[PDB]
């Protein structure tokens, strides 16, 4: 039965996963009937015209269809047709509180909502990027993937990690049921290949405690 | 050196942050 005991998922897997590696990857996490359940609520926020184009923090002058070519929209967990997905970030949320206190130095008190992401086939991917360089409050990224039937050598949408201090990159197919934590500092650049079919994918951002009020305070002066 | 904040992606900084 899905998901597992969270308290030994955290303590025996993921912390240690995280800390020697700064990547983790749990297969199966929620079983196949949520997953689909989770699906097809994705599919309905898409069918419905929900998604908008995948914005970056700064911008100058590009496009942001040069850098990141998904659509997406942010969901708080409690909105009708979503359920599926709050029972997610809940699940996610559970795994996180069971971590407190053991990954790396953060103290993390919060998150962001979920992106559900669409790269709509047509090679559409996202450039090389780290998700948080400069020091907005994010620690950790939290991935839930949602395809069903994915053949990644033949639709491609891998997300390729280059982890700091390691001889060889991490590839992450967005295989169905699949959680992924990594930091989201400036220790994981990562890039999503090019799409070749419809590829969802579920992203939270866990909040260390300090940094994100340092974030805030620079956000609400101006700075 | 590239701004790097031109190629993340994009959270709110304004109210919609979440505690767990
Ligand atoms: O969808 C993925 O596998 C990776 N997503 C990102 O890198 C992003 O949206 O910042
Ligand atoms: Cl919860
Ligand atoms: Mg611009
Ligand atoms: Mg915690
Ligand atoms: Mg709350
Ligand atoms: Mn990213």
């Amino acid at each position: 039965t899905k998901p597992l005991p969270a308290l030994k998922l955290a303590l025996e897997y993921i912390v240690p996963c995280m800390n020697k590696h700064g990547i983790c990857v749990v297969d199966d996490f929620l079983g196949k009937e949520t997953g689909q359940q989770i699906g097809d609520e994705v599919r309905a926020l898409h069918d419905t015209g929900k998604f908008t184009d995948g914005q970056l923090v700064s911008q100058k002058s590009d496009s942001s269809k040069d850098i990141r070519g998904d659509k997406i929209t942010w969901i708080e967990g409690k909105e009708p047709g979503c359920e599926t997905i709050g029972l997610l970030m809940s699940s996610m949320d559970d795994l996180i509180r069971h971590c407190n206190g053991k990954l790396g130095s953060y103290k993390i008190n919060g998150r962001t909502k979920a992106m559900v992401a669409c790269y709509p086939g047509n090679g559409t991917g996202y450039v090389r990027h780290v998700d948080n360089p400069n020091g907005d409050g994010r620690c950790v990224t939290c991935i839930y993937y949602l395809n069903k039937d994915w053949d990644a050598k033949v639709s491609g949408g891998i997300l390729r990690i280059f982890p700091e201090g390691k001889a060889q990159f991490a590839d992450i197919e967005p295989k169905f049921d699949r959680l992924l934590f990594f930091w989201s500092d400036r220790r994981n650049p990562h890039e999503v290949q090019p799409a070749y079919a419809t590829r969802y994918a579920i992203t939270v951002w866990y909040f260390d405690a300090d940094e994100r009020a340092r974030a805030k305070v620079k956000y609400l002066t101006g700075e | 050196e590239l701004d790097l904040e031109t190629l993340a992606p994009y959270i709110p900084m304004d109210g919609e942050d979440f505690q767990l």
